[PDB]
RNA sequence: ACCUCGGAGCAGAACCCAACCUCCGAGCAGUACAUGCUAAGACUUCACCAGUCAAAGCGAACCUCAAUUGAUCCAAUAACUUGACCAACGGAACAAGUUACCCUAGGG
RNA sequence: GCCUGGUGAUAGCUGGUUGUCCAAGAUAGAAUCUUAGUUCAACUUUAAAUUUGCCCACAGAACCAAAUCCCCUUGUAAAUUUAACUGUUAGUCCAAAGAGGAACAGCUCUUUGGACACUAGGAAAAAACCUUGUAGAGAGAGUAAAAAAUUUAACA
RNA sequence: ACCCCUAUACCUUCUGAUGAAUUAACUAGAAAUAACUUUGCAAGGAGAGCCAAAGCUAAGACCCCCGAAACCAGACGA
């Protein structure tokens, strides 16, 4: 990435990370699952019901993904009817 | 393949030969083993060297008191190369709190409780 | 490594050189009978079961179907598949004959021995019939294991035996509020004349059948002894408690049982009158509670999980807002 | 040798869902279920997308 | 003029041994041709794989082989045997650990 | 488990055979395969006397081949039953041979005529 | 000659294990149209991506095969969906021969 | 062509990287216009939280050898999780089980275990064989491994 | 002092040839996202903007040197 712009010297976001993922307030990155798109008529409901499931990712993926934005998109965000706003603050964890 | 090494149960039974030649007795055995580290764990696997560092004996010819029962004896059968084994026979009691401090295993592999600096 | 086989391995004796001379199993259901035989049998191997588990009579019975097969409608209605048989007939001498070892089976089944005496195992030798009345037309015969309501029970009911002392006891095996060991008497009749129960010293007079509401289907036990010389025995329910075996104890040398016929009750509204109207305290209300479902430690990174991971390990469905 | 076309409920209607069928028999007519109807309801095939 | 062979391992076999707690919905073992075959709470995939169907402890056992009737292949060999001979197969058992729910007292109405 | 005293406790192959001249070496003595043909100008008594030997057979435990039949002949038509035979003994040859010649019912001939 | 996927031996008994190592195969076909929707718990090709199995539930009745395959972006489509022998099969959106004139940086 | 500029061109390649002292620390792999490289993993390191880890006994793991998995006791003291990152990988040889080759190679390719890229003693010299490990001074002592052994043919 | 005994130069590149006559001087690790440590204040922090379900503010602490063939633009050259 470009971590010091020619303008302002400010890190810069990939905007391929924003376009595939959601960060959740918590640290986890929700996806979506490669393919799930494409060649339904030879996949059985199984693994269609599998490829249609909001996946969460890995540690070093979640790391990765947290250097590639910037802190603009690591705020909270009260919006008005989020549908993922139940998901942002982690309940119960014994760590 | 070079494996860890199981061995048959015939090799540790005494014949009464073996009662003639050691010192032992089948019915009263022993209640404690001194163990003493007499070859490197180098050039072993690893299994022996763990074995070695679990039994305590990685000074070598430091003696260390172990237990005579099957589960000290197994991991003795591991490393039964690497090691000596005498019983730890006591002329004398255990020691008592008085004599505690002044005790002295000896070569033989006994455990004097009483040990002066004096000639008899 | 092998090491040799602690008994006889199966398939060993029928293994010859010669299979051919060897008849087979021709059929699915000879193998399924053998094979039943095999799982029936003690093995040395682990298996499912450790972890999981006069001459008169001849003769008259011979002339007796002798001359029952002779008759040509007997034999015309057979192969023309019309004929039935009688059922009151074989109920009655069931009754007579091997219904005993039947109750048995029966009591066993139902954990009545286990329970009521420890396991020491009897025979029911008297046919004993017990019914409730249930108005004035009919009423409810108690056959060994039955559902009858407690409304059908809320009046005691007629016993009628065919016999020649007795002590006639009902117990609710299951039934006991506080202690999971005793159980609650309903009423123990002694001394009894005959096969009249009327005349019977009623020391612990009759109670109806009260399971709890959801406390699950309670059984309820008939006994009937054979009393040789009467002895003298003796709404709280610290008063109706008390265990029949340490009871039979105390009484087993100059008695023993003859007679069982036990049955099944639920919950119905004549116990809420039970409860309220002549015990004196408010019902008891049993819910049968499922453990909680398992899940596993939560983590941070639940890596490839849907979304509703974080909702196994949530306890509010309602959006909670923090510091603000 | 095969055809994959789309089905078309006849009611409750908008629903499709794609089948194999081969080239030289006849158009398929189906009673497949429709979750919109909630019911089983004939569809009709309406066209060919890939000729498998 | 040897190509392909070039298949990885299935990592298939035994994944709880016999003593192991398992929970509900736990594979106890995939194979690729019935080397254990279900016994009690213990069920099958598609795959062949036993998964487990209570919480409890996995057992192995040896018990008689009696296939379904409807089994033309295992049923038409059965008719081969002799008549003493017998088929046994190692079975998969969970033995159910926690009694499947208590009476609780709720409310004294 | 190939260390356990349970292996092999589920094996079966040995239990099902999964696969001619006769056999008089020294002392055991049997014919080899045979042949019977059963001729008559009778559908019913050639296959029924067919089914007879058959059910002999089975009941005095004999490996019987085949139990085929032959083509018929227009001349009246003769019917033709082949029912083959491994395996006899000494006795057990005149004892078996007794029985088919005693129990013939109207006119259909033997063969004790072999392969090929 | 090969490049991806599967079976067997190597690798005898949990798992894993190479080779321009030894032998077979695959790139589908058939049936069904609840091959619907949801969901505890798991396995996993040594990562990831992909893959698999699945009780309970709602709704209904009363899949076989081992492999039988292809990411993202982009297109096409109202939508549902569909799109590569992208086979160099983790795939650059589209680029051949040759230099004893070769040149540079290095290695043997 | 040559010069100046772009220009500190670019270089997965070569070469080089400067005080002290201590500590912990070496060999699975998967993809890749990839095999002179990177990314993930494995291993490694620090900090933190917790609770088990290792060794293991019966029992147990399939039909068509050596062993391993599993595993209470016991002997021990570690392990997992959380946070943060770098670096390393055609290893070599020996013992063993094998494959290719000539049952050649200091040849090629797997597996198990050692040792070496960490010390000292021995084997003539000596990476890898044997003995041996944890660090200093001593003009003390006991040991370990450790030295090749052989010499022949009358005949009735 | 030598004689006695012990002792296969250093760097770098490989699992285990390179460069250096010698002296002096010159000559190569640049970034604070997140985490950690230490303060301040604390449901608030910050000297507007920004973050906040114990946070925020401040500081400390991490990212080398030399080397092509080339390509392009503009000149200077018979
Ligand atoms: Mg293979
Ligand atoms: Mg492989
Ligand atoms: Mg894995
Ligand atoms: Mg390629
Ligand atoms: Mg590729
Ligand atoms: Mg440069
Ligand atoms: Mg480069
Ligand atoms: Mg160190
Ligand atoms: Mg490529
Ligand atoms: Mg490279
Ligand atoms: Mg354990
Ligand atoms: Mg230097
Ligand atoms: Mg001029």
């Amino acid at each position: 990435l470009t971590y010091f712009s020619a303008r302002k010297g400010k890190r810069k976001t990939v905007k391929a990370v924003i376009d595939r993922f959601l960060r959740l307030h918590c640290g986890l990155w929700v996806r979506r699952k490669a393919g799930y798109k494409k060649k339904l008529w030879k996949k059985t409901p199984a693994r269609k019901k599998r490829l249609r499931e909001f996946v969460f990712c890995n540690k070093t993926q979640s790391k990765l993904l947290d250097k590639m934005t910037t802190s603009f998109w690591k705020r909270r965000n009260w919006y008005v009817d989020d549908p993922y706003q139940k998901y942002h603050d982690r309940t119960n964890l014994k760590v | 393949k070079f494996t860890r090494s199981r061995i048959p149960e015939k090799v540790f039974q005494a014949s009464p030969e073996d009662h003639e030649k050691y010192g032992g007795d089948p019915q009263n055995p022993h209640k404690l083993h001194i163990v003493t580290r007499i070859k490197s764990t180098r050039r072993r696997p690893y299994w022996e060297k763990d074995i070695i560092k679990m039994l305590g004996l990685e000074k070598a010819h430091t003696p260390q008191v172990h237990k005579n029962i099957p589960s000290v004896n197994a991991k003795l059968k591991v490393v039964k190369h690497l090691i000596r084994i005498k019983p730890l026979k006591l002329p004398q009691g255990l020691p008592a709190e008085e004599n505690m401090s002044n005790t002295c295993l000896k070569s033989t592999g006994e455990l004097v409780v009483q040990w002066h600096l004096k000639p008899v | 490594r092998r090491t040799p086989p602690l008994g006889p391995m199966p398939n060993s004796d029928i293994d010859l050189s010669n299979l051919e001379r060897l008849e087979k199993y021709r059929s699915f259901d000879r193998y399924r009978r053998r094979a039943e035989q095999e799982a029936q049998a003690p093995h040395w191997w682990r298996t499912y079961r450790e972890y999981f588990g006069r001459t008169q009579q001849l003769l008259e019975r011979k002339q007796a179907i002798q001359e029952l097969r002779a008759n040509v409608e007997e034999e015309r209605a057979a192969r023309l598949r019309t004929a039935s048989v009688p059922l009151d007939a074989v109920r009655a001498e069931w009754e007579r004959t091997c219904g005993p070892y039947h109750k048995q089976r029966l009591a066993e089944y139902y954990g009545l021995y286990r329970d009521l005496f420890h396991g020491a195992t009897f025979v029911p030798r008297v046919p004993l019939h017990v019914a409730y009345a249930v108005g004035e037309d009919d009423l409810m015969p108690v056959y060994c294991g039955n559902e009858v309501t407690p409304t059908e029970a809320a009046q005691a009911p007629e016993v009628t035996y065919e016999a020649e002392l007795w002590t006639l006891l009902l117990t609710s095996l299951d039934g006991h509020l506080l202690e999971p060991d005793a159980e609650y008497l309903h009423w123990l009749l002694t001394n009894i004349p005959g096969n009249r129960v009327a005349e019977g010293q009623v020391t612990c007079p009759y109670l109806p059948p009260f399971p709890a509401r959801g406390s699950g289907i309670h059984r309820l036990a008939f006994l009937l002894f054979k009393q040789d010389q009467p002895i003298d025995f003796s709404y709280q329910l610290a008063q109706r408690t008390f265990r029949t075996f340490d009871f039979y104890k105390k009484h087993q040398e100059t008695m023993t049982p003859a007679g069982l016929s036990f049955f099944q009750c639920r919950w119905d509204d004549s116990v809420t009158y039970i409860f309220h109207q002549l015990l004196d305290m408010r019902e008891p209300v049993f819910e049968f509670v499922r453990p909680p479902p398992y899940h596993p430690k939560q983590k941070r990174f639940p890596h490839r999980q849907p979304l509703r991971y974080l909702d196994r390990y949530r306890d509010s469905h309602e959006p909670t807002y923090g510091i603000y | 040798k095969n055809i994959l076309v789309r089905m078309v409920s006849e009611a409750g209607t908008g629903f499709c869902f794609n089948t194999k069928r081969n080239r030289l028999r006849e158009k398929l007519t189906l009673l497949h279920y429709d979750p919109v109807v909630k019911q089983r309801v004939l569809f009709v095939e309406k066209k060919k997308i890939r000729s498998l | 003029k040897n190509l392909g062979g070039k298949s990885s391992g299935r990592r298939q076999g035994i994944k709880k041994m016999e003593g192991h707690y398992v929970h509900a919905g736990n594979i106890i073992a995939t194979q690729r041709h019935f080397r254990w075959h279900p016994g009690a709470h213990v069920g099958v995939g598609k795959n062949k794989c036993l998964y487990a169907l209570e919480e409890g402890i996995v057992r192995y056992t040896k018990e008689v082989y009696v296939p379904h009737p409807r089994n033309t292949e295992a049923v038409d060999l059965i008719t081969r045997l002799p008549k003493g001979a017998v088929l046994y197969k190692t079975f998969v058992h969970v033995v159910p650990a926690k009694p499947e729910g208590t009476f609780k007292l709720v409310a004294m109405l | 488990y190939k260390t356990k005293p349970t292996h092999g406790i589920g094996k079966y192959k040995h239990l099902i055979k999964a696969e001619v001249r006769a056999i008089n070496l020294g002392t055991d003595y049997e014919y080899g395969v045979l042949n019977i043909h059963l001729t008559a100008y009778d559908m019913t008594l050639a296959e029924s006397y067919a089914q007879y030997v058959h059910n002999l057979c089975n009941s005095l435990s004999i490996k019987v081949e085949e139990s085929y039949a032959m083509p018929t002949k227009t001349i009246l038509t003769t019917h033709e039953r082949v029912v083959q035979i491994s395996g006899l003994s000494a006795t057990f040859a005149e004892i078996f041979l007794e029985i088919i010649q005693s129990s013939l019912p109207e006119g259909v001939r033997l063969s004790v005529k072999e392969h090929t």
